């Protein structure tokens, strides 16, 4: 297919977790949660991330308890059998904005916004794709395209026409640590947060990988030595042939 | 148990090779040897001998197939671009 | 050539042939391999058993 | 007070030596496509030229330039 | 006699792994079999410890896999170990087969060993296809539909065998629960066939890279080849720990993190990377019935190899044209695998057709003609007349 | 005294595998602590306790 149908490839930005000894910037995850809650939570879901997984990664225990209690989940029905509701706890999951898929497609002009809880693993490019898609919206589509109405141009989306309009604008969120919250800074923060939501094992996985790679490299070289020590007597074997006398 | 068919490998004592005579073999204890002996010499000279004998068989077909893949990939990226649309519309239609 | 005349083994023979030195060297190397492989084996059997133990949500409703 | 760093870097690398040439090829295509559009009977041509390829070349150079030096500017 | 010989079970263990007389000449390519044994044990153990948490319904399959990833302790280790260990199992199995048809191991004392190997290969392909179908992503679902709708090309009973495979009318809950029960089951059939592989090997013993008899000096397998296999075991675990811990979703496709949706096609349906050459073989034929017949023929053409090898010396160690055309075959297989991952665009259909023809002409045309030519060159280079 | 080193550590296999296991125990402990402290000092200002001290200061 053509380059427009493929989509433009995202370049290789220098993320703070690129590299085998690195770690998510956890302040970037906290700021990215704020940008998700204030902008992305209107249309996209986070169906796989429990509230308890944020405790000790980006927020404190009470800081997560209050954000969970500001929502309302389905309780077990009362003693007369009527349905009940409940303030959220740490066991519950982060609720989406829509009750079903038809409400989503009705609210967003036929297209359904994907759940973002695995979206940097579900897309070729990963963090570079999410960042470059969010900041890739030009001010005008290139001269020649026929964009369908209700759709927007973004060259990193395959085909070009995406049903998400440009959502990130300068200083639409104020961070609580006083960071200048521009478009690029907010896209960096949400992409770090979505990468944490996809791979919440990332730090421990890289740390354990350091341990196994060190132990297994040492074992490999040490086993090369023990193989050469065992096979010394066969590698240094000498054969002499005196031809036997005819009989 | 029952005896099974004639194979081509026996066991320790009746392997089934020819009769051997007049071959003496000598070998020293590895506890009295140096392992890792000659590794820095074999690493550069023996590896170069092995490479020099066994690389045309590997890198002439690799070169043929890599040039084929590169040329076909270039033709595809040409035909699905703006400059090469006329030949695309005559090569498929 | 006779068979009582054994060939040239001097390029690979070590020149000081103390028994305890070479035996302790070889057993130190195989002991280090046994040590690291024992730690690795303990860690993988604990990885599987701790996989079996309990779960984040089962511990969340605790 | 603070302006977006990515459009800052994109305009800075659009004001370079060959970036002006890429922009110039894009504007050549853009004026060619629009005086194709103002021709009488334009919606019947069965194959209408766009400038997506030239936009891709310009955006690819801007991607390679702005990529390794943006995250130094971001916090 | 010794207790390791005078037992029932220790006699088998002794005869196979302790006092087994190996030819002393065998190089590092003779460790792929013990490597495949290690890989099989890895797959079985990690799969059992993930099946303790997997739920197999169509509405619970994908989310149970993410429950393994996010909620089970060290469950990402288990899932990444199972997936990358399956792919490593296939790379090592391709090396085992390529060694076998380089060094002439298929030949006349060992044809039943080669054929039990081909049966093992077919069973591992089936096992991995079912296990990729159990995760129920987007490539998983649509891979299941195109591979099962292959069988609708049989002109009499095709629709009923595909409706018997599906358990219904397309890939849904009966198909996924079936594929889980079978993806458990076929590995234990593979373990039985591996025991039969070892039994067919043990009667004549292994070959050697010279191709001459190895009956003259031999080495017991314990304390020599145990440690020579330990070297490659630690190397394989090192490279697998690299791919599991630092690069885990590299060999996989990203579209298996989209849940399976029967209404949206993912615009390039490709299987896992090791089934790409057979996928390109299937894709090259402009018919579906001939396509599946040619794919099954492409894997059943390994049986015509002990009858088309027309030469008197075993292996390609001392032949130049056999070496050259062997590596033409290997890079043809790699090009076929890369063609299978591309779209059906204009140079690729011709490249896949020519590479499929080269794949079939290797076994049926190239090996007999080159074998006969090398035979008469070996004769007239050294006899005088 | 290489003879004394051999006679205490490598002569009996009971003592040999005993010190193999003792060394594996202490190696596992201090290897774990060393890798965690290196990993945390390499990732300084990025872990959670640094951000917690920052929002507590
Ligand atoms: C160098 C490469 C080379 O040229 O080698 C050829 C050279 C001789 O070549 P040759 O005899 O012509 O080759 C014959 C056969 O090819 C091989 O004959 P062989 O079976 O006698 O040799 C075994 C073979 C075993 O290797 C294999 O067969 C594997 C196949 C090759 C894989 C190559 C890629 C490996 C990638 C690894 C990383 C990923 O050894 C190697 O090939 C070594 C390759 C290792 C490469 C990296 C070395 C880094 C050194 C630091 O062999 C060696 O140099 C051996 C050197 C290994 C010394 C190991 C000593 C270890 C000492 C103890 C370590 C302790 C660690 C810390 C302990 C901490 C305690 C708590
Ligand atoms: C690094 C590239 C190696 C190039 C330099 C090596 C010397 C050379 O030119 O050898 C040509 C040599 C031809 O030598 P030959 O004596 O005519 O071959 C007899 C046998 O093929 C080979 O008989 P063997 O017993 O020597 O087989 C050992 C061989 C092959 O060993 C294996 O095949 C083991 C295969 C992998 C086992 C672990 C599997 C892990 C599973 C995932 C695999 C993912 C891929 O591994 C080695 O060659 C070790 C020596 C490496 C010396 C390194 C010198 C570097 C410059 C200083 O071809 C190879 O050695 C291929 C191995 C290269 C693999 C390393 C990558
Ligand atoms: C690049 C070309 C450099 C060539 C290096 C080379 O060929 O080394 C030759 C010797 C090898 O020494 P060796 O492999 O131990 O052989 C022992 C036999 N001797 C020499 C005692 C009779 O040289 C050596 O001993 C090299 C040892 C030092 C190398 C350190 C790592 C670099
Ligand atoms: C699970 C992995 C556990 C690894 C434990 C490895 C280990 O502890 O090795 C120790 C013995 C070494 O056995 P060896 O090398 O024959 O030494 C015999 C005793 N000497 C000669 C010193 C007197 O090794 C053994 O006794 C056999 C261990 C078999 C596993
Ligand atoms: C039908 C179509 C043609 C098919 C046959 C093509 C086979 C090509 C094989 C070439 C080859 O076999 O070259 C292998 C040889 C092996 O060198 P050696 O160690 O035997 O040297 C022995 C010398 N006394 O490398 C070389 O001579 C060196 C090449 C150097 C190139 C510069
Ligand atoms: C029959 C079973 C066969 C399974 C074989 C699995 C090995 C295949 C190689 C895969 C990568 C290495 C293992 C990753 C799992 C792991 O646990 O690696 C993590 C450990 C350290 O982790 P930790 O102690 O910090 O805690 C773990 C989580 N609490 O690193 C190692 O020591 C790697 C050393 C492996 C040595 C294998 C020896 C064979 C033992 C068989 C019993
Ligand atoms: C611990 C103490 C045990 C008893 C004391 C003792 O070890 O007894 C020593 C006995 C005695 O043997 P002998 O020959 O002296 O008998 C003389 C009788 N007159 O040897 C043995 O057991 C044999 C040991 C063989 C080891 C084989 C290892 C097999 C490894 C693979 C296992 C299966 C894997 C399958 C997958
Ligand atoms: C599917 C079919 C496959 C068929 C082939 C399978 C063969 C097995 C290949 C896998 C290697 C197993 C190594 C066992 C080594 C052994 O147990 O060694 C036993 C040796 C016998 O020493 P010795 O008698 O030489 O002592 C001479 C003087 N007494 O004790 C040792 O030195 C212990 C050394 C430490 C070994 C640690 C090994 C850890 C293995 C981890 C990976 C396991 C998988
Ligand atoms: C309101 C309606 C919003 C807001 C505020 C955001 N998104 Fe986005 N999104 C939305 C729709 C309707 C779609 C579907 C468009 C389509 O054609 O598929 C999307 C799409 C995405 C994607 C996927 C793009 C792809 O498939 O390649 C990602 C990733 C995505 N949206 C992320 C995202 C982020 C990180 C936001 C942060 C504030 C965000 N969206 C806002 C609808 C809406
Ligand atoms: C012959 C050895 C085996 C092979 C080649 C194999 C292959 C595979 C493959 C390729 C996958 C898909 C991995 C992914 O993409 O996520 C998979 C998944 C799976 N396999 Fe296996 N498998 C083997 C043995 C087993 C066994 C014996 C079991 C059961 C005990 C098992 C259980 C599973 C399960 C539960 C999944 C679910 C999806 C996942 O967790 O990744 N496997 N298998
Ligand atoms: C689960 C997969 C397999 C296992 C465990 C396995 C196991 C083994 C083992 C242990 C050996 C002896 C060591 C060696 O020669 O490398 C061996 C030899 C052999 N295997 Fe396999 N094998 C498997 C798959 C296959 C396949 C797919 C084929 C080919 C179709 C095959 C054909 C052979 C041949 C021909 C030999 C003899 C090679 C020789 O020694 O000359 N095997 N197998």
């Amino acid at each position: 297919m053509t380059a427009a149908e493929h989509g433009l490839h995202a370049p290789a930005y220098a993320w703070s977790h690129n590299g085998p000894f690195e770690t998510f910037d956890h302040a970037s995850i906290r700021r990215g949660y704020q940008v998700y809650r204030e902008v992305c939570a209107a249309c996209h879901s986070l169906d796989r991330v429990a509230w308890r997984t944020l405790v000790g990664v980006s927020h404190t225990n009470e800081e997560v308890r209050n954000m969970a209690e500001e929502f309302e989940y389905d309780d077990e029905p009362d003693e007369q059998g009527n349905p009940k509701k409940r303030p959220g706890k740490l066991s519950d999951y982060i609720p989406g904005p829509y009750p079903n898929e038809q409400a989503a497609r009705a609210a967003n002009q036929g297209a359904l916004p994907p759940d973002l809880s695995l979206i940097v693993k579900a897309r070729h490019g990963g963090c570079d794709y999410i960042f470059s898609l969010l900041t890739g919206y030009p001010d005008e589509p290139p001269a020649g395209v026929a964009l369908p109405p209700g759709s927007n141009y973004n060259p990193y989306f395959p085909g070009g026409s995406i049903a998400m309009a440009r959502v990130l604008f300068d200083d639409m969120v104020e961070y609580e640590d006083g960071t200048p919250a521009t478009t690029s800074q907010m896209a960096k923060d949400v992409t770090t947060f979505l990468n944490w939501c996809a791979e919440p094992e990332h730090d421990e996985r890289k740390r354990l990988g350091l341990k196994t790679v060190i132990i297994l490299s040492s074992l490999y070289l040490l086993s090369i030595w023990v193989k050469k020590f065992k096979w010394a007597g066969i590698k240094t074997r000498k054969f002499v042939f005196n031809p036997p006398k005819p009989r | 148990g029952p005896p099974s068919g004639k194979t081509y490998m026996g066991w320790w004592g009746h392997m089934g090779g020819p009769k051997q005579k007049g071959i003496t073999s000598y070998a020293v204890s590895p506890y009295a040897q140096k392992p890792l002996q000659g590794i820095f010499h074999n690493a550069v000279f023996n590896s170069f001998r092995r490479f020099k004998s066994q690389f045309l068989y590997v890198l002439i077909p690799a070169g043929i197939y890599w040039y084929w893949w590169k040329n076909g990939n270039e033709y595809n990226e040409f035909l699905y671009s703006k400059a090469g649309r006329e030949e695309l519309e005559r090569v498929n239609v | 050539k006779s068979t009582y005349r054994t060939p040239n083994f001097d390029d690979v023979l070590k020149e000081n042939n103390d028994a305890d030195k070479g035996r302790s060297y070889a057993y130190f190397m195989v002991g280090a391999m046994g040590l690291l492989s024992s730690a690795g084996a303990k860690s993988t059997v604990e990885t599987f058993i701790s996989s079996m133990t309990a779960t984040a949500d089962v511990l969340a409703m605790a | 007070e603070v302006t977006d760093q990515l459009e800052d870097l994109r305009e800075h690398f659009k004001n370079t030596e060959e970036g002006k040439a890429l922009v110039h090829h894009y504007e050549e295509c853009a004026e060619r496509v629009k005086i194709q559009q103002q021709q009488p009977g334009y919606a019947d041509l069965e194959h209408k030229e766009d400038c997506v390829e030239e936009f891709f070349h310009l955006q690819h150079y801007l991607d390679t330039a702005t990529a390794p030096r943006l995250f130094d500017k971001l916090k | 006699m010794a207790f390791r010989k005078s037992n029932v079970y220790l006699s088998l263990v002794n005869s196979y792994i302790i006092d087994s007389p190996q030819p002393s000449s065998i190089n590092y390519w003779w460790n792929m079999g013990s490597l495949l044994g290690l890989c099989l044990v890895i797959q079985i153990v990690t799969g059992i410890f993930m099946a303790m948490h997997y739920s197999s319904n169509i509405e619970l399959a994908f989310s149970s896999v993410e429950h393994i990833m996010r909620d089970v302790h060290n469950g990402y280790i288990l899932r990444y170990l199972h997936a990358n260990g399956a792919s490593f199992f296939f790379m090592v199995m391709f090396m085992h087969m390529a060694k076998g048809l380089y060094y002439g191991s298929y030949r006349s004392p060992r044809v039943t060993l080669w054929n039990v190997g081909v049966i093992i290969f077919i069973l591992t392909i089936a096992t991995a296809f079912l296990g990729y179908c159990c995760v129920y992503g987007q490539m998983s679902h649509w891979g299941a539909t195109v591979i099962t709708n292959l069988f609708s090309a049989i002109p009499f009973v095709g629709n009923d065998i595909v409706s018997w495979l599906w358990g219904g009318f397309s890939v849904s809950n009966p198909t996924i629960q079936r594929f889980f029960a079978l993806h458990y089951l076929v590995p234990f059939i593979i373990a039985a066939m591996v025991i039969m592989h070892l039994m067919a090997l043990h009667i004549h013993g292994s070959s050697n890279p010279l191709g001459i008899t190895g009956n003259l000096d031999r080495i017991p397998m314990h304390s020599y080849f145990i440690f020579k296999d330990l070297v490659t075991v630690f190397l394989f675990m090192l490279i697998l720990a690299l791919f599991v811990f630092y690069s885990p979703n590299t060999l996989g496709h990203p579209d298996n993190y989209i849940p399976g949706n029967p209404l949206v096609t993912p615009a390039s349906i490709v299987p896992e990377w090791y089934l790409l050459p057979f996928y390109a073989i299937l894709r090259s034929i402009p018919d579906k019935l001939l396509g599946v017949i040619t794919m099954f023929a492409a894997i059943l053409v390994l049986l015509v190899l002990p009858f088309t090898d027309r030469s008197v010396v075993r292996g390609n160690t001392f032949k130049v044209l056999s070496k050259f055309f062997f590596f033409i075959f290997v890079f043809n297989f790699v090009l076929l695998g890369q063609i299978g991952a591309c779209h059906v665009e204009v140079p690729y259909v011709l490249m896949g057709q020519i590479a499929t023809f080269i794949y079939f002409a290797y076994f049926l045309i190239i090996v007999p003609v080159i074998s006969t030519i090398e035979n008469v060159l070996f004769y007239i280079g050294r006899v005088n007349k | 005294s290489f003879s004394s080193l051999y006679k205490t550590f490598f002569k009996r296999n009971a003592v040999f595998v005993g010190t193999i296991f003792a060394g594996a125990f202490v190696f596992q402990t201090v290897f774990d602590t060393a890798i965690t402290s290196w990993y945390e000092n390499h990732n300084k200002g990025k872990l959670w306790k640094d951000v917690k001290a920052r929002i507590a200061a």
